[PDB]
């Protein structure tokens, strides 16, 4: 037996949301990093209706993250961040 | 649906119940959860 | 976590070709404009050290007496493609005795793009798709012609193309300054304006390069003497 | 796990899994029947009408490999077509090498060995079609053979492949097929096909029939339109 | 046809098409279409549901990933 | 078709070939055998034991004569021993077709070891599972050799390979010397094969071959029955 | 399993209102059960 | 999901996933329609472009005097197949001195594209060919798919959002047995007009028409003489 | 016990074993059949059983016995397709031997060459080692009858009485107990013993339509298949 106990936990969590007079007025909200390993029975709708997805920022994202994280700075008044956005192709908010 | 629980009941729909957030590390999902927690009014139980 | 080089994604697109498409964004910018008068091409160099010899690094290189090419992305591998282009043109002239349209050369090259095959044949230009993006500019019987070719194997004729790292901004800004009653001089001036606006470092007569082709003369490129005329006349 | 990936590794209990997956791939095709009479054999195929846009006679599932041998298939169409081509090439090669029509007991073996060559090495995959061969000769009688993906060739008085193999072969065996000639067999086949695939699963379909025997000078071909018209009219009464 | 029974659907849908546009959907997904397409219309403040909303819903619940450029054809 | 074209035996982080070691561990579990030589000839002894009485022991052999004066025996895996014997036969013919002279034993051993080693660096294979003992008599002086799945070869005065082979080595050390007779050699070899022999020793469960400066031969059951008699 | 055969052969007659069994239902039942046992393990096991 | 990495493997439900993926890729192209009358066959294509100052991508290709094709997918494989078509037709003309009948050619294509879906480490060809031709037996419309499977059809539509157009074709199916080219092409355009949203339609720069007939060779009309066909078309009801 | 890829390809385990060969042996038992072979004083006999679950199947084309050569016969156990492939290989090899050397092949050399051919499969990493076992019977001049057996791993050997199938162990026990009598053997004795061994192992008390027998004698080396009539004669004469 491997991971059997954790599997029983997962089954109980699944069962709490479906079958015989469901919970009613409760909303859940989940997150993950590598979702390919999620179980099919958990990803079925009726449990996970929407599958919002967060991707790497494009270009307005980068300049706008710069605007947000640098707006409390004592810096020069005549620098342009668009060049800074161009200089980093695929990067996350953390890097900014 | 919580702050306007009349539009859906009037027209005759029941809103969804779930949502999943996924993406590469550092992208910013946990921060969205914090934002939601700040805004709301009903309880909010966090589990890891 | 390991797949062959010939795998389809769950949404239908290929893997290697998409990655190369994303990779050509790491190169320097390049802008090309076609006008009934003629075609002009402009490119940056990204000089890093004062010990650079700026004339050593070049982007625009002619393919024949009347066809010019602009390259972006990686450079090391494009030499093969340029070589096959030249050899094909000369072979066609030898066999049939005329000059070829830039369109025929474009697709004759593009048929070479998708060849990577792990198994099968003897040494092939395998392993990976090429990483370069190309602009082709020529003058044929139907006037000036400008084509754009891409790592996926797709080629299309355009009027004002911008490729490279800063491609989006150039394309966005270029739409509001173009129409069909265009003339060569003001075209070159507007192109220079755009380049200087999106440049990283300062602008001089050695940080950029231009070339023009008209139906009259052959492929001709400017040197450090006629290049500053438009710079001071900006 | 991981024992079912390639076709070169045995499971601990001692069997190959890829071939079993292929057979399960077969068990979703439509249905086909073939039965032998006193002096010939009769095939019968039911073709589902996927949509109204296609034409009748499209994607024929009956192939006449030679001038005197018929073939019926069930599985994936492309693999079926490739196998049909290789069988046809084998027949012509044999005629050229020696000089007379090939007997069944040899042609079926050649096709079976060629198929079985696709279940050892890991650089190829097993096929996905199961088929039936029929023929008649004046000096050889009536021959029927059936072949599966694994590479097994067997002889039958009458057999059926597809979704409802068991249901069909329930009523195959009731008929006394040892004597009665295959002029009234056709009505039996139409009746035995119309009693399956309920209207709930699908609305409408079409029917194909083949023909071989000395009744047609041993040649293999298709049935005339009036004959199948009469057979369908007859089988319309069996629903009572 | 069962689940969309309550909401005020306009007399113009064509379920015989939608059933053919869905493929490999299990039953729960075919339920979910009927609620997503009910939300889309309210987003634009209209009253009755309309065919195009069902098409949008279908395009939703597949949950296909971002495809960036389309350079095919 | 097409093979795999990449070797399956590679250096471990401690720099040890794993596959050849596992092959040796498999070799150690084979049928025991011993070999001796003393100043007049060479003797090879090995044990065979069929599981049931139904097997016809007259159909197969362990000791195989390559030529009139070279002998070979094995310890370990069953089938590939035949492949190696066939290759050795072929090499012998190839050599004799050049110099019109019987192969000296050392050259034969060198070539066979060459094949065995070459087989561990090719593509998509695994090495053999056998240990070989070779005997010969050329130019008066008798010769004994022992190869190995790794390809290394040695010259031994008397050795033992198989189950409990270390005890056979110790016993031979405590008994073997430099000046003896062929008959005493045969007796002591049979004695050391009886160290851990089966329930009973008969004339058909032991295979013995000899090679003197007159030639190599396999002994018939009559003389085996006689030697087993007046012994033990 | 044979008890089950003898049960199904009756079930096929409770519908169609025959209060008597006939030999065809035994064939039906045997093939119906024959194909349902394709998901047991069929390992014998042995004490040792 | 380890069953999704190579052609050779078989899933437990008996569906290889590579072929399903290739079909899904074919659904990415722009719409295209094809249909036949008693003695003429017409195929219609709707084009696409990226920026307002780039030329539209072409779709219809010219194979031979009595054979034309339409393409949906990625273009490199399309050229790879068209070269084969040209080669075979020329060879048949050179040897037996007669036009190659359409069905034999289609069978050749099926047998050719089947091979890669069986070996190891070989992808399928991603294309959605629609073949329109004329032979001694009259008009012919055929469709292929990446699974090395082809169908015979009398009215078919493929590409993204091709489903509504297919329904429209199904509705007005009978009348093709009496109409002529003038109204036939107008029916085809009516069919294609349904697969567009409620803001933009036909403007003569996004349409291409190919016709073959008993007495007319395969002809392509695009961007100029197309106005004669388009004009006189009733507006979309709203 | 294992690490890496010992369970997927033919490579050595840490303990010295290798599993991809040990799995074929238990793959043998998947069919569910058994065969027995006996060598007499001047005769050789083989007995096998056949099972025909349904009437639709033609009972004349399920024979497991095959005729390799006018003086050599073989009997098959295990899977089906692999069996046919190995049979064809043997026929081809014998014909080539006849072409090359101009006189008949002795049985032992043929068995050796087929087993050696099998041995290569367990040496590389692309193929499957063919799970089906072989029994041969023949007559050799100056040596009388001879019986040999060949297995998938490549270990061939000549026996005096053998059994292959599901019930190997108890049958070998019975044969050992019987042969311990140390008496003379004749044709009737051989056939009676071979029949009763299988009869008591399976405990059937069968009918003449379920068992096939092959024999060879030193008066007419031509291998032959016994007719049902004389099979019935032997069977009824056995029951005193
Ligand atoms: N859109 C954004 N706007 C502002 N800051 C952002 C944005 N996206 C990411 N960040 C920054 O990057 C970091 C994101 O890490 P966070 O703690 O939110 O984890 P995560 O991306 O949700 O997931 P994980 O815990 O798996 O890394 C934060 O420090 C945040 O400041
Ligand atoms: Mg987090």
């Amino acid at each position: 037996g491997g991971d059997n106990e954790v599997q029983r936990t997962m089954l109980e969590l699944i069962n709490q949301l479906d079958g015989f007079d469901p919970r009613g007025n409760i909303k859940v909200l989940m997150a993950t990093n590598r979702p390919d390993t999620l179980d099919p029975a958990l990803m079925r709708p009726g449990r996970l209706d929407r599958k919002i997805e967060f991707s790497l920022p494009d270009l307005e994202g980068r300049t706008h993250i710069f605007k947000i994280h640098a707006r409390s700075m004592s810096v020069e008044r005549d620098i342009r961040f668009e060049l800074l956005a161009r200089l980093c192709p695929n990067s996350t908010g953390a890097e900014i | 649906p919580l702050l306007h629980p009349e539009r859906f009941v009037n027209l005759g729909i029941e809103p969804p119940k779930g949502v999943l957030l996924f993406g590469p590390p550092g992208t910013g999902k946990t921060l969205c959860a914090r934002a939601v927690a700040n805004r709301t009014d009903a309880c909010f139980i966090r589990v890891i | 976590y390991d797949r062959g080089v010939n795998t389809f994604s769950p949404e239908g697109r290929l893997f290697q070709v998409e990655y190369a498409i994303e990779a050509i964004k790491l190169g320097s910018t390049a802008i090309g404009i076609q006008t009934s008068e003629g075609v002009c091409l402009a490119v940056e160099k990204r000089i890093t050290s004062p010990l650079m010899e700026p004339s050593s690094i070049e982007k625009i290189v002619e393919i024949d007496a009347h066809i010019g090419c602009a390259m972006s992305g990686l450079i090391a591998d494009a030499k093969t493609l340029i070589d096959k282009a030249r050899v094909e043109t000369q072979n066609h002239w030898f066999t049939y005795n005329e000059t070829m349209t830039v369109e025929s050369v474009t697709q004759a090259v593009s048929n070479l793009a998708l060849q990577f095959g792990e198994e099968d044949a003897d040494p092939g230009a395998m392993s990976r798709p090429f990483g370069v993006a190309l602009l082709f500019g020529g003058v044929d019987e139907k006037g000036p012609q400008l084509f754009h070719m891409d790592p996926s194997g797709t080629f299309v004729q355009c009027d004002a193309r911008a490729i490279g790292s800063a491609s989006e901004g150039a394309q966005s800004s270029l739409q509001e300054v173009y129409h069909k009653s265009m003339t060569l001089k003001e075209a070159i001036k507007s192109s220079l304006i755009i380049l200087k606006q999106v440049m990283e470092e300062k602008l001089n007569a050695t940080n950029i390069e231009l070339a023009t082709v008209q139906p009259g003369q052959n492929f001709h490129m400017f040197t450090k003497e006629e290049l500053e005329e438009v710079i001071k006349d900006i | 796990t991981g024992y079912d990936l390639s076709a070169s590794t045995f499971s601990p209990d001692g069997r190959v899994f890829q071939v079993e997956y292929a057979m399960k791939a077969v068990e979703n095709s439509s249905t086909a029947i073939g039965i032998r009479c006193k002096d010939g054999v009769v095939f019968g195929v039911e073709k589902l009408v996927l949509s109204k846009l296609y034409e009748e006679g499209s994607n024929k599932r009956l192939f006449n490999v030679d001038r005197h041998v018929g073939m019926a298939v069930a599985g994936l169409l492309a693999d079926a077509r490739s196998l049909a081509d290789i069988a046809r090439e084998e027949a012509s090669n044999f005629r050229s090498n020696f000089g007379y029509n090939i007997p069944l007991k040899h042609l079926a073996d050649r096709v079976a060995m060629y198929v079985h060559a696709y279940t050892l090495y890991s650089a190829v995959r097993p096929f996905g079609c199961s088929f039936m061969l029929g023929s008649y000769s004046v000096n050889d009688g009536a021959q029927l053979y059936m072949i599966d993906p694994s590479g097994v060739s067997y002889g039958y008085w009458g057999c059926a492949i597809g979704k409802a193999r068991q249901a069909a072969k329930t009523e195959i065996e009731k008929l006394q097929m040892k004597e009665m000639t295959c002029r009234d067999i056709v009505k039996e086949v139409a009746k035995i096909i119309y009693i399956v695939h309920d209207e709930v699963k699908d609305k409408a379909f079409e029917l194909e029939l083949s023909w071989v025997g000395e009744l047609t000078n041993g040649r293999h071909e298709i049935v005339p339109k009036d004959i199948r018209e009469e057979a369908e009219k007859y089988a319309k009464e069996s629903l009572k | 046809q069962i689940h969309s029974r309550k909401m005020n659907v306009s007399p113009d849908v064509n379920y015989e098409e939608l059933a053919r546009c869905t493929d490999d959907f299990n039953g729960a997904q075919c339920k979910a279409v009927c609620v997503e397409a009910g939300m889309i219309a309210l987003r634009r403040g209209a009253t009755e549901l309309t065919h195009e909303d069902y098409m949008e819903g279908i395009l939703e619940v597949q949950a296909k990933k971002k495809a960036n450029l389309q350079y095919y054809a | 078709e097409r093979g795999y074209s990449f070797s399956l035996t590679t250096f471990s982080p401690s720099g040890k070939l794993v596959q050849i070691e596992y092959a040796l561990a498999a070799v150690a579990g084979g049928a025991p055998s011993v070999g001796i030589k003393a100043a007049n000839g060479v003797v090879l002894a090995t044990e065979k034991k069929q599981k049931s009485i139904l097997y016809d022991e007259r159909s197969v052999h362990k000791v195989e004569p390559i030529t009139k004066h070279i002998g070979l025996v094995y310890s370990g895996m069953g089938p590939d021993y035949r492949v190696l014997v066939h290759r050795a036969r072929k090499l012998a013919q190839q050599y004799y077709l050049v110099y019109q002279e019987p192969i000296p034993t050392a050259q034969l051993v060198q070539r066979v070891a060459s094949v065995m080693q070459e087989y561990t660096q090719s593509g998509g294979v695994r090495p053999f599972g056998v240990s070989l003992l070779i005997c010969g008599w050329n130019e008066g002086r008798p010769y004994l050799f022992q190869s190995d799945p790794s390809g290394a070869y040695f010259a031994w005065k008397a050795t033992a390979m198989g189950k409990n082979y270390v005890n056979g080595k110790t016993f031979l050390e405590k008994r073997y010397n430099e000046d003896l007779e062929l008959e005493d050699a045969i007796h002591t070899a049979i004695l050391t094969l009886k160290e851990s022999f089966e329930g009973q020793m008969t004339e058909d469960n032991i295979e013995v071959g000899i090679c003197n400066e007159a030639g190599f031969r396999r002994l018939t059951p009559t003389e085996v029955k006689d030697y087993l008699a007046a012994i033990a | 399993d044979l008890r089950n055969v003898c049960t199904e052969a009756g079930m096929f007659a409770i519908r169609a209102d025959h209060d008597f069994v006939v030999q065809e239902d035994f064939m039906k039942a045997v093939r119906k059960v024959a194909d349902s046992k394709k998901l047991e393990s069929k390992l014998d096991y042995k004490p040792v | 999901n380890q069953y999704d990495n190579d052609v050779t493997v078989w899933s437990p439900q008996g569906r290889i996933h590579q072929i399903e993926y290739a079909m899904e890729a074919v659904k990415q192209g722009s719409a295209t329609v094809g249909l036949k009358s008693k003695t003429h066959a017409v195929l219609v294509a709707l084009k696409r472009a990226q920026s307002e100052l780039a030329a539209h991508q072409k779709k219809i290709l010219h194979v031979d005097n009595h054979i034309g094709i339409s393409i949906a997918g990625l273009t490199a494989d399309a050229r790879l197949l068209c070269n084969f078509m040209r080669q075979e037709c020329l060879d048949s003309r050179f040897v037996f001195d007669r036009p190659l009948p359409v069905s034999r050619l289609v069978s050749l294509i099926g047998s050719k594209t089947q091979i890669p879906t069986q070996r190891y480490g070989r992808r399928p060809y991603g294309v959605g060919l629609l073949i329109a031709g004329y032979d001694d037996m009259g008009p012919h419309i055929f469709q292929t798919c990446p699974s090395a499977n082809y169908f015979d059809c009398r009215a078919m539509s493929i590409g993204a959002r091709s489903q509504s157009a297919r329904t429209y074709l199904e509705r007005h199916m009978s009348e093709f047995m009496e109409c002529n080219l003038n109204e036939l092409v107008k029916h085809g355009l009516r069919a294609l007009r349904e697969t567009l949203p409620a803001e933009q339609d036909l403007t003569t720069k996004n349409v291409s028409i190919g016709i073959v007939g008993k007495d007319l060779e395969f002809t392509i009309y695009d961007d100029d003489d197309v106005s004669p066909f388009l004009e006189g078309l009733e507006e979309r009801p709203q | 016990s294992s690490a890496g890829f010992d369970r997927h390809i033919t490579i050595f385990s840490p303990e010295g074993r290798l599993y991809q060969v040990e799995y074929a042996f238990k793959a043998i038992n998947q069919g569910g059949l058994t065969s027995v072979a006996v060598r007499g004083k001047d005769c050789a006999v083989i007995v096998t059983q056949k099972k025909v679950p349904d009437k639709l199947l033609d009972s004349s084309t399920v024979t497991h016995l095959f005729k390799i050569t006018e003086n050599i016969g073989c009997v098959m156990t295990g899977m089906t397709a692999d069996s046919r492939s190995q049979v064809q290989r043997a026929r081809y090899e014998a014909a080539n031997w006849k072409y090359k050397y101009g006189y008949e092949i002795p049985v032992d050399m043929l068995c050796k060459r087929i087993a050696d051919i099998s041995q290569v499969y367990t040496q590389n990493a692309e193929m499957r080692p063919l799970g089906c076992c072989m029994i041969l019977i023949g007559i050799d001049e100056e040596q009388g009858p001879q019986v040999y057996k060949c297995d998938p791993a490549g270990y061939y050997c000549g026996f005096k009485a053998t059994a292959a199938g599901v019930k190997q162990t108890e049958s070998t026990s019975f044969l050992e107990k019987k042969v311990k009598k140390k008496f003379d053997w004749t044709f009737e004795q051989t056939v009676e013993t071979a029949i009763t061994c299988l009869s008591t192992v399976l405990s059937i008390d069968f009918k003449p339509s379920e068992i096939e027998v092959g024999v060879v004698t030193v008066e007419n080396p031509k291998f032959r298949i016994l007719t049902e009539a004389e099979i019935d004669a032997h069977l009824v004469a056995l029951a005193e």
